[PDB]
């Protein structure tokens, strides 16, 4: 059975941390959500085939360049996340994400990843950015990322509902068999 | 109060089992290099500070003193970041640490083989040598957010959070800072205050110094030295005609481009404060 290390990537606000606990938690959303997420080991089982995914956060590193490649080798797999309610986080995929990965791991799968997707439709969130002359990005947009960067795969979730949450780990151990 | 009590827990227990993890890496992969009785590698033999760094060092500080300071404010959690201001020094052994990583990550994948997946295996652990080993990466990098969630159920004028919270942006900061100082070619003095690119830069307490990011012959980057500067002319300009920033008896030759608007105020301050350090 082999094993696969998975890295997940992306800007502070995009909730990797949450991601990660909803992911490998029952009864995710709890009174409390923990800001330390240990790097986590399991057995999954994906299309008839076991695998060990091994899963590594990386919150409260995004403002060290330096600190994060120290988790790049061997790796087998990245998550590239944005919030789909946050433009910003979008644009760092293709101006700081891409480019740092793809230069420590030149041949490593990317699946880009859309996080937030319970609050695209949110109207106060919607507001919010309609505010700063700004809009949720749509599925189109992040299609587009997702092939401007080279991603093996573009897919939405949500770590609130833990809608879409199971196939991004399917699509990411996918990406290594 | 609820969130400060959860905040405060977490922060201990975490701080527990990052302990625990620490002193089950030295009992177990560590142990095995230096006492074990299966064959050893040539290319790691003898080589285990390479390989794990300071842990030994590290785990002495959070054993004997970190844990037992968190411990006894674990009911005064405003008052927490004290703790933090009080043992700063001794965060320093983190940049040690960080600095030697790639050449631990080195040694591993090029002379172990599966010498430590063996070891793994036989210790039934779920965790890799590798997951240990970047352990210490992941705990300097987490005390902050720890402490911004601390300081966001506080209120203004109570705490000495943001004291503790300043020290532990300022560590992984300065261990960031010197991954990059040691990429420096064709270059005391001083303590290092910044390093940014511009149109890269290390700036200290009596020296700034310019270079240019290019790659060796042996394809490893790194930052070829150009110019320096000692510590006296200052330009002081924020706006150019709808662009980002850029600054400098003077004249326009001296021209420096940062990105976004917060990373110039950044430097035109710290240049500032070694400008009357110096006088």
């Amino acid at each position: 059975m082999q094993a696969i290390k998975c890295v997940v990537v992306g800007d502070g606000a995009v909730g990797k941390t949450c991601l990660l606990i909803s992911y490998t938690t029952n009864a995710f959303p709890g009174e409390y959500i923990p800001t330390v997420f240990d790097n986590y080991s399991a057995n999954v089982m994906v299309d008839g085939k076991p695998v060990n995914l091994g899963l590594w956060d990386t919150a409260g590193q995004e403002d060290y360049d330096r600190l994060r490649p120290l988790s790049y080798p061997q790796t087998d797999v990245f998550l590239i996340c944005f919030s789909l309610v946050s433009p910003a986080s979008f644009e760092n995929v293709r101006a700081k994400w891409y480019p740092e990965v793809r230069h420590h791991c030149p041949n490593t799968p990317i699946i880009l990843v859309g996080t937030k997707l319970d609050l695209r439709d949110d109207k106060d969130t919607i507001e919010k950015l309609k505010e700063k002359k700004l809009t949720p990005i749509t599925y189109p947009q992040g299609l587009a990322m997702a092939k401007e960067i080279g991603a093996v795969k573009y897919l939405e979730c949500s770590a609130l509902t833990q809608r879409g949450l199971k196939t991004v780990f399917d699509e990411a151990i996918r990406a290594v068999l | 109060a609820r969130r400060k009590e959860f905040i405060m827990a977490e922060l201990i227990q975490t701080e527990k089992a990052y302990v625990r993890d620490l002193r089950e890496c030295m009992d177990t992969y560590l142990w095995e290099m230096t006492s074990g009785v299966e064959e050893i590698p040539p290319g790691i033999v003898n080589k285990e500070l390479i390989i794990f760094g300071n842990m030994q060092e590290i785990y002495e500080f959070h054993n004997n003193i970190f844990l037992k300071e968190l411990e006894k404010y674990e009911q005064l959690p405003e008052d927490v970041g004290h703790c933090f201001v009080t043992w700063a020094d001794k965060f320093q052994m983190y940049v040690t640490y960080c600095k030697n990583k790639p050449d631990s990550t080195q040694l591993i994948l090029e002379h172990a083989g599966s010498y430590f997946d063996e070891i793994q295996q036989r210790h039934g652990l779920a965790n890799s040598i590798s997951s240990y080993l970047i352990k210490p990466v992941q705990r300097i990098t987490k005390y902050q957010l720890l402490l911004k969630e601390l300081l966001t159920c506080c209120e203004e004028g109570k705490g000495e959070i943001k004291d503790g919270l300043e020290v532990m942006l300022s560590v992984p900061k300065r261990a960031n800072d010197a991954m990059h100082l040691s990429m420096l070619e064709g270059f005391s003095q001083g303590e290092l205050i910044l390093q940014e690119s511009f149109q890269h830069l290390f700036l200290f307490e009596m020296s700034l110094v310019f270079s240019k990011e290019v790659k060796d012959s042996s394809g490893r980057s790194k930052y070829l030295y150009k110019s320096k500067l000692f510590t006296s002319e200052l330009g002081v300009t924020e706006h150019v005609e709808g662009d980002p920033c850029k600054f400098a008896t003077s004249d326009n030759k001296i021209v420096l481009k940062a990105s976004s608007i917060e990373n110039k105020q950044d430097w035109i301050k710290h240049i500032r404060e070694v400008i009357q350090e110096r006088t």
